[PDB]
DNA sequence: CCTGCATCCGAGAGCTGAGGAACCCAACCAT
DNA sequence: ATGGTTGGGTATAATGGGAGTCGTCTCGGATGCAGG
């Protein structure tokens, strides 16, 4: 909304258009550096005002919200690497 | 049904006060409404405007009262007609519901007149919404105005 | 940090759930009402979930960093980042187990399938309506022993567990007819109105009076209800002993002397079924003890039990009574279900089901297969079935269910907090009741309420009435409602987001812009490019630091004028993305170079408005800024508007002249025609010139001189070059439309100066006169189609850069010429032909005749109605023809006629409505009014005619409103079914192909007729030739991409009879896994060149199919005098039609046998014969004594695709589906290549069903992917095993999409609960192959620049490469 | 479904009591408690432990301290010569009577609790808290006074229901006394409005409450009594806008502040 | 015993923008 | 050491609820019942 100084919605169909163009890096920028990659958006702003190029993006916060909400339904969702070993996306902040 | 009044200009408020809604508490659902409720029924003639309606997903579910129409004590819309007796148009005006209106032959308001007498051999009329051509002797009522 | 390659979902054990949590939530308190701080052990506790502030405990002993991993002793709060409050979970320990509703209410139930219980039985046991038997312990019910897994009602369990007893009242003044302790048989009357019903002993209950003798004479004592009788019936008493004990000592009854005791007038009598054993000393067993036969009760073993029962010791009568009852262990609820699930052995069940698979019945085989599916999923995943029952409930971290304080000082909170509070309250109350020894009814009720509370927390409103907050009707939002739906997490926050660096504004036409430019408002651009601007102001001297620049830009009146030049410096060479919703295809987002403008509107180029579907009556567009160098490169190379000139759907130009451009070009290229001369004959040109000078012959009249046709202008004005002709035009000598003679390119052309000017415009735009002369059509007026052909040819011959230059030149000159041409609309421009009047009068006569034929009986109602309708239809067609003929002959330059002929605006139907008449109108029921609207819009309708047309107007509006939603749904389904298809390799090496036919059978079944040119173009253009072709002395080699000239050559050869079909590579036969190959796909239609490897062709196919449907397939419907979108949806969903035709199952010859009552068709071949009985009213496409192949239709109507697959085969059904889908789009004038439909159909034909497992671990009737069964068969053949036998399937787009291997895409699509339940049971792992999964994880999609084919490319200059080479040589 | 009718059916599946049966059961319970304390004195163990083991043996194997220790103590109770197994017998009979009395009087709980609907607790929660109060009343009843059981039990059932309502009706817990203060304030304001013909002011409410009450205290008390609103409250006619979509996050630093 | 055919239940139904009811007494931990 | 908060008790007799919802159209599977 304009009254909340908000942004525009990049909905499903806009994502489809970006995919049809083959613009992979543009779409990943819309999904992470400009919406909810907190570390990514902070680093991108700092790099732009410092004169450098924006860094690589990370996991969006919405995927972490999804994982936590799936755990609340007693479902174990795990991200694995190429050897089927677990990879921690929470930076060790959620393991005892 | 209690809505923030639209008052961009005087006509906006006058339009808002004459709105008729099929939705609301105890009404139809926009996503569930089909095609039968949104149609212009033949009995809308003189009671609900066939033109003025929203363009989007509310088309046919919100309408407007016609200019000469009146809602009675029982909640039924009535429209006025002049009584025609023996091919002579009188000034007696009767407000009818659609049920009463279905019983008569009603001539168009542009029927030519010489004084107050139907001066035309062939008269365009409605019989239960059907357009018919009749003689002036068969006319029972006449429209008040377009 | 290792990269994420897979995502696994599985069931969580109670141990896993408890290891997740940081503590148990024990209280339903959220925050302290006074200090607003989290309460201890509540739902927001910092001791469990984490600190509110960064590196600071609650009490404040520690308030700094490097205390990480330090838990404060005083408060117990770990000192760390507060962000951990959105990651750390809690848990609730249930007093009694509860079931996860997802594995109960997801039809068919997983728990029910594993335990072989129906839905009704599961509901009865789980919600405490029936018991289930575990360890029957040899109990007997109705004479039948009870067995395990048997369901007992309340009464049945009560009689088996506690016994039988009935108490009968005795009215005052009526005494019993039996003594105390006497046995009773059913029917033995105990009162003049009381008859017993059950056998067993009868005991007294509160005898009202007592008779005691005195050693004898009798005496009576009345006993009031507040006192009790201690002495037993029929026993002696002594002097001083008390008989009837009372509360008050003075109210006690003490016999004065010796005597016997008898009890009379009982209050009630209790008949039980029990054994009686009298004793004389201490007993062994007390009340409430259950015993077996031959057990010790009293007297040191002298008395022994004969039956099972429960012991009750009566001290008044000094007797032990064994009530006949058993110790059956029957339970209710999730505890019973979990006990049954824990005992289940999966391997023995698997063996039993494998044996069951051999039963001859197919229903039993299906039941066993369905059970084995679940059993094998559990065996493979490693999950335990008992984990479907919850013991510890996880608690979501508090920052995902926030309790926030709004700006007004109030609080807002999620519904999950209320659901958790209800669960905790009910759990705590159950624990309190259990520790207090409550009766069984109260505990049953509390356990039922706890089960319902867990159900509401997990899935609200799935069973029973949904939970609502008090005073309000709105249901609470549970975790399932958070996850699924259009408003759910998947569709609202993962597949689409709101973004930074974006704006939006109203759009305005930009006629002075270039094709690659947009006008961007200055304030918009200052806000969009703010960090770049701050850095640029830093680089200059506008601000000393970035913070000062930000403060300057904060206030509008503080902004200087050098910042605008800095902003111009910032955006130099960059592009922005413009997007207009809805984004139906990929050209709804385009990249433009911004030009900073004054004002608040975005300026848009005229030529992109058709791609965007934008006009200028208030539309708005969104602006996005790609940030990095990669994003800017992608936007500038792939998305720039000037690089996207052809349509990806059809290969036709999409940026092309329209509206005023067409109007101006048509106006200047149309020649004049005059009638003053009118074909006079002359001998010598001097005579023709003399006659023109006299005024007898007009300049452009078609005269004949010396026996040849010419005009005066052709002889009078001969020009040496185009410059002289245009100089003559500038002097008023001739007009642009007069036909003269010009010498051009060494040839004496007879043409108008306007056409020469158009040729010069093209030649100067493309900077090449010879190629420009080859491109244009000189001798026709330039209209929509010729200009589109010119643009396509220019693209093919010159490239996108020169084509864009030509487009801008054409736009400029068309606008200029339409401004000065004099195009306008007046009321007199809607010319009414005179013939119309005649056509009406004639109609008025014929109508009369019809009425006569109806009055005299020769016509019925229906036939007369049909005759009237046909008459008015033919009259309307005649009036349309007369209107257009009048325009053609008398007013060739009329504005309406020019607009409709040039293609700028309008169609013949609208012009007829303006000039001739509106025609027949339809009633709301869908039938036509008898009387038509005989007026046009120029004359003016009457009130009745207007009201008649309103029905059609409203029907069209409502049709548009419904068709939009239906088409959007179809597009989403297609995207979900095709999103993983990418061009992944150059060539799959297959030798299969498809044959495109150049002929089709006739409608009247006459013979083979050549197909339309458009159809063949849509089926052949851009494809790779599968085999060598030789036509018209030209050899087209194998592997050749078919260009449009080759397609025209093939059509020309077909017209000469040399060829009947073309073999081409197609996606239907490609062997690439997870996509297609370059050769099997063909051209990139938007570039007229072979497709690049890494292109996401599935998304393009889905958008190409879905975009036309949104409006075109049955835009504003004009109410003037099975099919459409539903047919396409039916074809894509593989539905069986309601009017399904009849197709011959096998080959044979046809014999039609029709009787007075029945009709049948026999197909008789040399081996067998079949009979088809169809209703007599049906229509046959077959004649008697005809030959029909297998799958050949015998009836008019739609063919069942599954029947066709069973009869003819998979290629037949694929061809049928492609052709039938293309029919609908051709009906609406939509051009769309067959590649896209073939992509979708190839996805639809992806699965096979196992008919014979062979030597594999598959089951009969199991459905799997064709690639998997092919690989398994190849391995078996290599190893020497029996092959798996299978049959192809056909499923719709919805079912095919939901059956994908990736659970993330299927979960985000539809039916989320079912997908997640199945994936969790099976322990499914997602390999992230498609696009939706990678988008959800925020990863680089494996298409385009993210493809593995291109994304590892390096770039380096010569010097660096030489240096590296020398470094290698040195070592 | 409809668990209310299910519970009502289970409740009505137990017959009511007459005065004789009720007084008999109450006397049996009292003698059972006396026998329990006598047995505790004889064996020297705690009354609570012996009551728990006797209740475990009465309720049987169906109701799931462990079988080892309960069987040990139950055998130790069987070791008594005479006149003490009698006390054990009366203890068991009294516990059975307690169970029967509670089951028979469960209907009065529903009759009482049906008048407290619409105050933030559902009907079945009210019924369960009333059942807890009923169990308390059975524990504390005395039949010597010749009072009907309902007379004494109604007070305890009402106490349990009201304490439950004051403890579990609000998302933010408020202490019991201040809940009573809020209810008193609401009643006072309502009567003031009824007498005044318009909504009272804070000064008038303060005057009506009495000493130690002024406008500021009334304002604070009305301030704390506000209930939280839902982040999922719909906004607008369409089901596409919620309340929480308009509430920004103020905790996490913005990109500007981080830079 | 098999089979098909009414019957019932649950999950779908375009995008974007804007929009707002008792009281009392007594003891016990917190600060 | 003071309010703030929590627990226990009140004794004639009382003993099975209440708001509600009826203007969607389809489709695919699960299921029980009819026939042979
Ligand atoms: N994406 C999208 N565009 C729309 C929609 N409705 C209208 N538009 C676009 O906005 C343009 C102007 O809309 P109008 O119908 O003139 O007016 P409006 O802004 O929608 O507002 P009102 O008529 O005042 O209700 C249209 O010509 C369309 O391009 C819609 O529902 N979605
Ligand atoms: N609900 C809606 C309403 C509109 N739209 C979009 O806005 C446009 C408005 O056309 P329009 O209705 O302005 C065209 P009209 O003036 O009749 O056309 P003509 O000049 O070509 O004859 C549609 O074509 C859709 O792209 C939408 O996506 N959802
Ligand atoms: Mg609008
Ligand atoms: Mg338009
Ligand atoms: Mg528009
Ligand atoms: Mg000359
Ligand atoms: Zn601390
Ligand atoms: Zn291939």
């Amino acid at each position: 909304g304009k009254a909340q100084f908000g942004g525009q919605r990049f909905g499903e169909m806009e994502v489809w258009a970006l995919e049809a163009y083959g613009a992979a890096h543009t779409l990943q920028e819309m999904l992470t550096l400009k919406s909810d990659d907190i570390e990514g958006r902070n680093a991108a702003y700092e790099a732009i005002i410092k004169g450098e190029d924006v860094p690589e993006p990370s996991v969006p916060e919405s995927f972490r919200v999804l994982v936590k909400e799936l755990q609340a339904l007693a479902l174990d969702v795990q991200t694995l690497d190429e050897k089927d070993n677990p990879v921690d996306i929470f930076e060790g902040l959620a393991s005892k | 049904l209690s809505q923030f009044k639209d008052e961009t200009n005087p006509l906006s408020s006058l339009r808002h006060k004459r709105r008729i809604s099929a939705l609301g508490p105890g009404g139809l659902t926009r996503e569930r409404a089909g095609f039968d409720v949104r149609d212009v029924h033949r009995t809308h003639y003189g009671r609900i405007c066939p033109v003025e309606t929203p363009e989007g997903a509310n088309i046919g579910l919100i309408t407007s009262l016609a200019a000469y129409a009146r809602v009675d004590e029982l909640g039924f819309i009535r429209t006025p007609y002049r009584r025609v007796v023996g091919g002579v148009v009188t000034d007696e005006v009767v407000y009818m519901t659609a049920t009463e209106e279905d019983r008569y032959t009603i001539a168009q308001a542009n029927t030519p007149l010489e004084g107050n007498r139907i001066a035309a051999e062939r008269v365009v009329a409605r019989r239960k919404g059907e357009p018919v051509i009749v003689s002036p002797e068969e006319v029972e009522f006449m429209d008040v105005s377009p | 940090k290792k990269e994420v390659r897979k995502v696994r979902i599985a069931l969580a054990s109670p141990e896993k759930i408890r290891s997740w949590s940081y503590g148990e939530v024990e209280k339903p308190e959220t925050i302290n009402y006074r200090t607003l701080k989290p309460e201890r052990d509540g739902l927001f506790d910092e001791r469990i979930f984490g600190p509110i502030k960064d590196y600071e405990c609650a009490c404040g002993k520690y308030k700094r960093q490097r205390f990480e991993g330090k838990v404060c002793e005083r408060c117990g709060v770990e000192v760390t980042k507060s962000i951990v409050r959105r990651y750390r979970m809690g848990h609730i320990e249930l007093a009694t187990p509860a079931a996860h509703i997802w594995f109960v209410k997801d039809v068919p139930s997983k728990i029910g399938t594993l335990l072989d219980l129906s839905a009704t039985e599961l509901e009865q046991v789980l919600y405490f309506s029936k018991y289930i038997v575990l360890d029957p312990k040899g109990a007997i019910l109705n004479g039948v022993p009870v067995e395990k897994r048997q369901l007992l009602t309340d009464e049945e369990y009560r009689e088996l567990r506690y016994g039988k007893q009935e108490t009968y009242p005795l009215p005052p003044g009526v005494d019993a007819l039996v003594k105390d302790g006497e046995e009773v048989v059913k029917g033995q009357e105990l009162a003049p109105g009381v008859v017993s019903r059950l056998d067993g002993v009868a005991l007294y209950r509160f005898p009202r009076r007592v008779r005691v003798e005195y050693v004898t004479e009798p005496k009576d004592y009345r006993v009031q209800p507040h006192m009790n009788v201690v002495v037993p019936e029929g026993a002696r008493v002594e002097a001083g002993d008390k008989i009837v004990a009372a509360i008050d000592p003075e109210e006690e009854v003490i016999a004065e002397a010796e005597g016997v005791v008898h009890l009379h007038e009982p209050a009630s009598i209790l008949v039980v079924k029990a054994r009686v054993y009298p004793f004389e000393d201490d007993v062994e067993v007390s009340t409430g003890d259950r015993v077996a036969p031959g057990d010790v009760l009293a007297d040191g073993g002298k008395v022994k039990s004969d039956v099972y029962g429960r012991v009750e010791v009566d001290l008044v009568r000094n007797v032990v009574r064994v009530v006949e009852s058993y110790d059956i262990d029957a339970r209710m609820g999730a505890e019973a279900i979990q006990q049954l699930l824990k005992e289940l052995d999966l391997e023995a069940l698997e063996k039993e089901l494998l044996e069951e698979m051999k039963h001859p019945s197919r229903a039993r085989r299906a039941k066993a297969r369905k059970r084995l599916e679940v059993v094998r999923a559990f065996l493979d995943s490693g999950n335990r079935p008992e984990w479907m029952i919850l013991e510890a409930v996880p608690v979501l971290p508090p920052d995902l269910r926030p309790m926030v304080q709004v700006d007004g000082g109030r609080f807002a909170t999620s519904d999950l907090n209320d659901l958790y509070r209800r669960l905790i309250n009910r759990n705590n109350r159950l624990k309190k009741l259990l520790a207090q020894g409550a009766p069984e009814i109260i505990i049953r009720n509390e356990k039922r309420m706890l089960q319902e509370a867990v159900d509401a927390l997990l899935d609200n409103g799935r069973r029973g009435a949904p939970v609502t907050n008090p005073g309000s009707d709105r249901p609470l939002r549970s975790l399932t409602d958070i996850l699924s739906g259009k408003q759910g997490r998947f569709r609202q926050n993962l597949l689409g987001k709101r973004v930074d660096y974006s704006g939006r504004s109203v759009i305005v036409v930009g006629p002075q812009l270039k094709l690659h430019q947009c006008g961007l408002p200055k304030r918009m651009a200052l806000e969009l490019f703010k960090p770049f601007l701050l850095k640029k102001m830093e680089e200059k001297g506008i601000a000393p630091n970035v913070k000062a620049a930000r403060r300057m830009l904060e206030r509008q009146r503080d902004i200087k004028d050098e910042v605008w030049d800095a902003l111009e410096e910032v955006i130099h060479g960059k592009v922005v993305l413009l997007n207009r919703a809805p984004t139906l295809h990929r050209l709804g987002i385009q990249a433009f170079q911004p030009v900073l403008v004054e004002g608040q509107s975005i300026q848009l180029h005229p030529l992109v408005c058709e791609a965007f579907n934008a006009d200028f009556d208030g539309d708005q567009m969104a602006v996005h800024v790609p940030l990095s160098s990669f994003a800017q490169a992608e936007a500038r190379i792939q998305m720039l508007s000037a690089h996207n000139l052809l349509s990806p759907a059809s290969g036709e130009p999409l940026a092309k002249p329209s509206r005023d451009i067409i109007l101006g070009l048509y106006y200047i290229t149309q020649v004049r025609k005059e009638k003053k001369g009118a074909g006079l004959e002359f001998a010598t040109p001097e005579e023709a010139l003399a006659a023109h000078e006299r005024g007898e012959v007009a300049l452009n009249a078609p005269i004949k001189v010396a026996g040849r046709e010419t005009s005066v202008g052709r002889l009078k004005y001969v020009f040496a070059n185009p410059d002289e002709a245009l100089l003559a035009v500038a002097h008023g000598i001739v007009d642009l439309q007069d036909v003269v003679t010009v010498r051009y390119m060494g040839k004496r052309l007879e043409t108008s100066p306007g056409r020469i000017l158009f040729a010069r415009i093209v030649a100067e735009a493309v900077e090449d006169e010879k190629v420009a002369w080859e491109l244009i059509q000189l001798d026709v007026p330039q209209e929509k189609n010729s200009l589109k052909d010119l643009v396509y040819q220019a693209f093919l011959r010159l490239g996108m850069e020169k084509t864009a230059r030509l487009l801008d030149a054409l736009k400029y000159y068309g606008f200029t010429f339409s401004t000065t041409s004099g195009i306008t609309i007046g009321i007199d421009d809607a010319v009414i032909p005179e013939e119309k009047k005649q056509y009406l009068e004639e109609a008025d006569r014929k109508l009369l005749q019809i009425e006569q034929a109806y009055e005299m009986g020769f016509l019925t109602d229906r036939e007369r109605y049909d005759q009237i309708l046909q008459l008015w239809t033919e009259t309307t067609e005649k009036v349309t023809q007369a209107v257009f003929k009048n325009f053609e002959e008398n007013y060739p330059f009329n504005p309406l006629y020019v607009m409709a002929q040039s293609g700028a605006r309008g169609n013949p139907q609208q012009i007829r409505q303006l000039c001739g008449l509106r025609g027949l109108m339809q009633k709301p029921s869908g039938e036509t009014f008898e009387v038509p609207v005989r007026s046009s819009f120029r004359e003016g309708l009457t009130v009745l005619e207007y009201f008649i047309s309103s029905h059609g107007a409203r029907k069209g509006g409502a049709d548009t409103a419904l068709r939009t939603a239906d088409s959007g749904y179809l597009t989403r389904k297609l995207v979900d079914v095709t999103h993983e298809i990418v061009v992944r390799e150059a060539d799959c090496g297959t030798t299969n192909y498809i044959s495109v036919p150049l002929f089709q059978p006739d409608e009247v079944t006459r013979s083979l007729r050549l197909r339309k040119r458009a159809d063949i173009e849509a089926g052949l253009y851009g494809r790779v030739l599968a085999r060598e072709v030789e036509v018209l002395g030209v050899r087209l080699e194998e592997g050749r991409y078919l260009s449009m000239d080759d397609v025209h050559l093939l059509i020309k050869a077909a017209e000469a009879g040399e060829i009947q079909e073309v073999p081409v590579r197609s996606p239907l036969t490609c062997q690439t896994r997870y996509g297609v190959c370059q050769k099997c796909y063909g051209y990139d239609l938007s570039m007229a060149r072979p497709v690049s490897i890494g292109e996401a062709v599935g998304i393009v196919a889905a958008q190409s199919i879905g975009e036309p449907g949104t409006q075109l397939t049955m835009r504003t419907f004009h109410t003037g005098g099975t099919q459409g979108l539903p047919r396409v949806i039916e074809l894509f969903e593989a539905r069986r039609p309601k009017a399904k035709a009849v197709i011959s199952e096998i080959d044979g010859v046809v014999r039609i046998e029709e009787t007075e009552e029945k009709l049948s068709v026999f197909v008789e071949s040399e081996g067998f014969s079949k009979e088809y009985k169809l209703p007599k009213e049906a229509r046959l496409l077959v004649k008697d004594g005809d030959y029909v192949e297998a799958g050949q239709p015998l009836t008019r109507g739609a063919i069942d695709p599954h029947q066709l697959l069973e009869a003819k085969g998979p290629e037949a059904v694929e061809r049928y589906l492609v052709e039938e889908i293309q029919k609908v789009y051709r009906a609406q004038g939509v051009k769309l290549h067959d590649k896209h439909i073939e992509i979708v159909v190839r996805q639809m034909m992806k699965y096979v069903e196992v008919t014979d497992p062979g030597d594999s671990r598959l089951l009969e009737g199991q459905v799997l992917e064709k690639w998997d069964v092919e690989a398994l068969n190849e391995r078996l053949i290599a190893e020497g095993k029996t092959p798996v036998a299978w049959k192809p399937l056909l499923m719709g787009v919805t079912k095919s999409a939901l059956s994908t291997k990736s659970w993330l895409s299927a979960a985000s699509f539809q039916n989320t609960t079912h997908v997640l339940t199945e994936a969790a049971i099976a322990g499914k792992k997602d390999e992230l192959i498609g696009l939706k999964e990678n988008v959800i994880l925020g990863r680089l999609i494996p298409a385009g620049t993210g493809s593995d084919f291109v994304r590892f490319t390096q770039v380096v200059d010569q010097k660096t490469l030489k240096a590296i080479e020398e470094a290698r040589k040195e070592a | 479904s409809d668990p209310v009718r299910q519970y009502l059916h289970e409740i009505g599946q137990v017959p009511l009591l007459t005065l004789e049966e009720e007084v008999e059961l109450a006397r049996k319970v009292e003698e059972g408690m006396e026998a329990i304390k006598k047995l505790s004195e004889i064996t020297g163990l705690d009354p609570d432990l012996i009551r728990e083991v006797v209740r475990a043996k009465i309720l049987g194997s169906a109701r799931v301290l462990d079988p080892k220790t309960v069987e040990e103590i139950d055998q130790k109770l069987k070791s008594l010569p005479k006149e003490h197994k009698r006390y054990l017998h009366i203890a068991r009979e009294g516990e059975a009577a307690r169970q029967h009395l509670i089951e028979a009087n469960l209907r009065l709980v529903v009759s009482i609790a049906k008048k407290y609907t619409g105050r933030g607790l559902s009907f079945l929660d009210l019924i369960q808290e009333g059942n807890q109060g009923l169990i308390r009343a059975v524990e504390k009843f005395e039949y010597k006074r010749r009072f009907k059981f309902s007379t004494y039990a109604t007070w305890w059932i009402r106490q349990a229901i009201n304490r439950a309502i004051a403890d579990q009706a609000r998302t933010i817990r408020i202490p019991v006394h201040m809940v009573e203060t809020i209810n008193k304030l609401s009643r006072t304001a309502r009567q003031l409005q009824q007498e005044l013909g318009r909504e009272p002011t804070y000064e008038e409410i303060a005057e009506a409450m009495g000493p130690g009450w002024d406008a500021k205290r009334v304002e604070e008390t009305l301030k704390i009594a506000q209930e939280p609103v839902s982040l999922e409250t719909p906004i607008g006619d369409e089901k596409d806008s919620f309340y929480g979509d308009f509430i920004p996050d103020e905790h996490l630093p913005s990109p500007v502040d981080a830079a």
